Formats: C-alpha cells, structure tokens, sequence
C-alpha cells in the first residue's frame, strides 16, 4: 500500500542500497538521493535506466576517468550495475510490501 | 547437545563467476534435517533447493554470481530436539568482478631459506580492500586480506613469513570494495618465489658475449658439474625467473641455454643463474653475476690504439689508450673471445680528450688478438657507445 511510513522506508532503503553498489557513492556524490523520491515508487525499475544513462554521463568527464563504474569492472563480462540497480529496488520493494 | 555440523564447499569457497559450486553440510550420521544461510542477508536460492537435496546436506549453485557471494553457516535440527549449533563460517568468494591486480615481491622473488620477503598487491584504479592467496597443487587456496595497512587505497602489502623449501610456494591477489567484500577481481597473475639453498653455484655465460647490440641475439648458459637437471635465470629488477630447459647430467656435468632476441635497451642489467636436482625444491647458491652491456646507446663514438704500435714482439711493455671527445665516466676494454670481464677504468681528461690507459705489461701469445673499447656513463649503467674500430695485436 501506498502511504507514508511504505513510502518514506522505500525512499531510504532504496538510497541506502544504491550507496551499497560498489562505485556510486565515488562517481555519484550526494546527488544519488536525487534520483530516488514518491516517483520512482509508482515506477521503480526506471531507476535501472536513469542512474545507468548518470553513470554514463559521469564517466566522460576528465575526473570521474580513474574511478571503478568507470576503467575498474572487467570489460569480458556483462555490466553487473543494470543488475544490481534492478535487484536493489526489488529488495527494497519485497522488505517494504511485506507490512505485515 | 548435538555434535555442531561440518560445512565446505565443492570445489572450493572461492570460485570465479560462472563456474558450478555445491555448499555441504555434515552433521552425525542421521539425515532428513539440514539448514544454511547467509550472514546479514538472506540468500533466497537456498529456498529453491530441492527437499531431497537438503536431506542429504547438498545446497548446489550450477552458476554463481555475487547474489550467491557471503557468509554461510550451518545448522540441522530435529523434531523432539531442538537443534544443532551453528557451524563454522564459510566465505563464499566470486571471482572476476574486476581488471586484476599486480603483484610483486619486494626487493625480488628469490629468497633464502627461513627468510621472509614483502608482497606488494598493485591496482590501477582505487580498491579499499584485497586479499592475497597461497596455491599448491596438492592444496586449495588459502587467503589472508588487508585494509589496514593496504595504503594509498591503490595498494596493499603482505609480509610473507619464513619460507621453506618444503613446497612450492604459488602466489595470486585480489582487490575488491569493502560495499561487496565477497566479490573480488580478476586474479593477478601468479607469482613463484624461488628460495634458496647452500648448493654449489652454477656458471653463468653467455654467446656472443655480455656485450651486445641492438636487434642481435643472443644466448645465456648455465652449467654445474654438480648435476642439476634443472636451471633457473633470474635478472634484478624482474618480477619472475625464468625456467630454462636442463639437460640430462652425464659426469655430474649440465648446461641449459635460452636464446633470445631481438636484443633492446631493456636487456641490459644482472644476472643470475640457479641449480636443483629432480628431487630437491630447494635452489642452489647463485653463479656470480653477469652484466648484459647494450651497445652503441649514445652520439659519443670511442677510439682504440696502441702506444708502440699494433705488431709487437713477445716481453715489450705494450698499453691500449681508449678515448672520446664527448665526456664518458669510464672506458671498457674487451678481446674477441675473452671469458673474463671486460676490464673498466675510471676516465682521465688529456688532450682536450677524455681518455683511459690499459697497460698489458710485457707480451705473451694470450696478450694477442682483436681489441674494442667502449664509453660508459654511470647514468645509464647497463649501456654503451657504439665499440671503437677493432684493433689487432699480432704478436712475434
Ligand atoms: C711500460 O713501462 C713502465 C714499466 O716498466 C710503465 O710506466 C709507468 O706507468 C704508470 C701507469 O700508471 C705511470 O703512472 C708511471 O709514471 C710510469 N712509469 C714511469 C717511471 O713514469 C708502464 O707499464 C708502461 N709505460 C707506458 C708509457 O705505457
Ligand atoms: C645450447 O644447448 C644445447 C644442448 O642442450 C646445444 O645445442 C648447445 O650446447 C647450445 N647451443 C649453442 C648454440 O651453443
Ligand atoms: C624428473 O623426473 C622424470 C620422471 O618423472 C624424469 O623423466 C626426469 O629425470 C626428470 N624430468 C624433468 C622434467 O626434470
């Protein structure tokens, strides 16, 4: 159900595991609680392509070139973020629709 | 006040990406009552195991991945009883996540027998934590990590402790962040320690000679009347040895060579050269050490002469003079088809020139042949001047 204590737990348990992905705290700073808010509850898996198309944006730019999201991960194997993103938001999501 | 349960992992805990695993639990000789579970978060694949599994302690991952990477304990409990204790932990690492570490030893690979020596974990990008493994053959993987005192966040460093030569010491390490401890990188590539024993020293040489130039090839060769079957080269500064192919030992007497080429700046350095027997693991005392000098590696071109002059009769006090215009720290002097060392000599200025005087003394049939000089600079040690025009001394 849709009310303030579900939607305020989504809201922080979804930005408490976003920080717990390897690499976005360092890319993404305090603007990741910017992509979480009552929105992305009515439409939670968009979160796997508006942080995905950040990374991406974050990635050209000359400082960023060094970080882990950005020359860290192994090139041979199947990028784990979209994964991840869309595994967190489901936790979150069970941890919160379970109320009772 | 049930025995606690056994838990292991087929193959092993830590598995690359991919790969099959099977988490095994063992707890007396009954069955029909078997639990795991991850540490701190649930792992929900161990629902979807099959009851006929559980029963026989058998959790299997066809695929893992770092949903399945953490922290696993056991425990079994029955019906009028309460329950088993929890098992031991078992950490459950997924390999491959991330580009592989470097690793190296401090000062060098090869060590003394008891001695201990400093592994040092590199990566490119920042990682605050790794972990470095011990391989065997006989043996799975036994890992030890560090965050404290893995400096810069882009290194880490690992005091390996008194090595023996009672087995084959095989080394790999890994970087990882701490937000998913239990998803390491890409393994580093091995490293192989040589440790040392009191063994009768090998002879190192080398074919043409230690003096080579650019694109030539050459040949390094290690030889014991000691029989050693087997032969290691290692050159300071490398991180690895190299293992060359040994001969069968006929009257105690061995030679192993490697033939490389082309020959490049990065040539030029120390070498040594180790022995063992079939049996033994255990390296023998270095060959003295031979120093691979690169050729023609500055502007500054060098002339050779002779005082008296290049024809000479036996017992007559004859000295070569080696110079250049530009200024050379030493000069080298060197004979066509000499096994001793070239004979080096600190510069003197004379004549606007800078110059070095190598006196023979009185002639012998030995004291005759084909000179070359060579210009040094302490700068660039393992480098030379193109070699003077040959000189030849013929002797009556
Ligand atoms: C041949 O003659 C003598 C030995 O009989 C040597 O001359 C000396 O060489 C040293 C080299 O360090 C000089 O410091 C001395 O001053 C020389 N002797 C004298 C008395 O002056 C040498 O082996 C040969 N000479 C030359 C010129 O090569
Ligand atoms: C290298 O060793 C082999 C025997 O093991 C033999 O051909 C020879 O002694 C060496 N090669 C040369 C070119 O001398
Ligand atoms: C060591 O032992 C093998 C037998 O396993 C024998 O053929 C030879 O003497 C040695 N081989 C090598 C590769 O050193």
């Amino acid at each position: 159900h849709m009310n303030y204590e579900t939607i305020n737990a989504f809201i922080a348990k979804t930005i408490e595991e976003l920080e717990g992905i390897p690499g976005i705290t360092k890319l993404f700073g305090a603007k990741i609680s910017q992509f979480v808010t009552p929105a992305v509850f009515r439409k939670p898996m968009s979160l796997v392509e508006t942080i995905l198309s950040e990374k991406k944006k974050l990635c050209l730019c000359a400082a960023n070139k060094n970080e882990l999201l950005c020359r860290g991960m192994n090139p041979n194997v199947p990028e784990t973020l979209p994964k991840k993103i869309e595994v967190a938001v489901n936790e979150v999501l069970s941890s919160v629709n379970d109320t009772w | 006040h049930l025995p606690k349960p056994t838990l292991w992992a087929e193959p092993g805990s830590v598995i690359t990406q991919g790969s099959p695993v099977t988490l095994r639990c063992q707890g007396g000789q009954e069955t029909q009552e078997y639990r795991l579970y991850r540490e701190k978060k649930t792992a929900l694949w161990i629902t979807r195991i099959p009851q006929e599994l559980v029963k026989k302690g058998q959790f299997p991952i066809p695929s893992i991945t770092w949903e399945h990477a953490g922290r696993y304990r056991c425990y079994y409990g029955s019906d009028t009883a309460g329950r088993s204790e929890s098992s031991d932990p078992l950490e459950l690492v997924v390999t491959g996540a991330y580009i592989k570490p470097t690793l190296s030893a401090q000062p060098s690979p090869v060590v003394n027998s008891g001695g201990n020596v400093i592994l040092q974990c590199d990566s490119q990008v920042a990682f605050d934590g790794f972990s470095l493994c011990k391989e065997g053959e006989d043996e799975h993987p036994q890992c030890l990590n560090s965050q404290p005192h893995a400096r810069g966040s882009s290194r880490a460093i690992f005091s390996v402790g008194p090595v023996s030569p009672s087995r084959r010491w095989w080394y790999r390490c890994y970087a990882y962040d701490s937000n998913s401890p239990y998803e390491w990188s890409l393994p580093s590539d091995l490293l192989e320690l040589l440790v040392l024993g009191v063994s009768k020293k090998p002879s190192l040489s080398v074919q043409p000679g230690p003096i080579v130039a650019p694109e030539e090839t050459l040949t390094l060769q290690c030889g014991s009347d000691a029989g050693y079957n087997r032969f290691v080269l290692y050159k300071d500064g490398e991180r690895d040895f190299l293992q060359l192919a040994g001969a069968q030992p006929q009257a105690g007497l061995s030679q192993a060579n490697f033939t490389l080429g082309p020959v490049s700046r990065s040539y030029g350095g120390q070498y040594r050269c180790y022995g063992a027997h079939n049996l033994s693991s255990e390296w023998s005392a270095p060959s003295d050490p031979l120093d691979i000098l690169i050729a023609g590696q500055f502007y500054d071109r060098v002339s050779l002469s002779v005082q008296p002059g290049p024809t000479v009769a036996s017992g007559e006090n004859v000295t070569l003079l080696c110079q250049s215009q530009g200024w050379m720290q030493t000069f080298l002097l060197t004979k066509e088809g000499a096994a001793d060392d070239p004979w080096r000599l600190r510069s003197t200025y004379q004549s606007q020139k800078y110059q070095a005087e190598f006196p023979m003394g009185p002639v012998t049939s030995a004291h005759a042949g084909t000179y070359r000089c060579y210009g040094s600079q302490s700068s660039k040690p393992y480098l030379l001047t193109h070699p003077s025009d040959p000189l030849e001394l013929v002797v009556s």
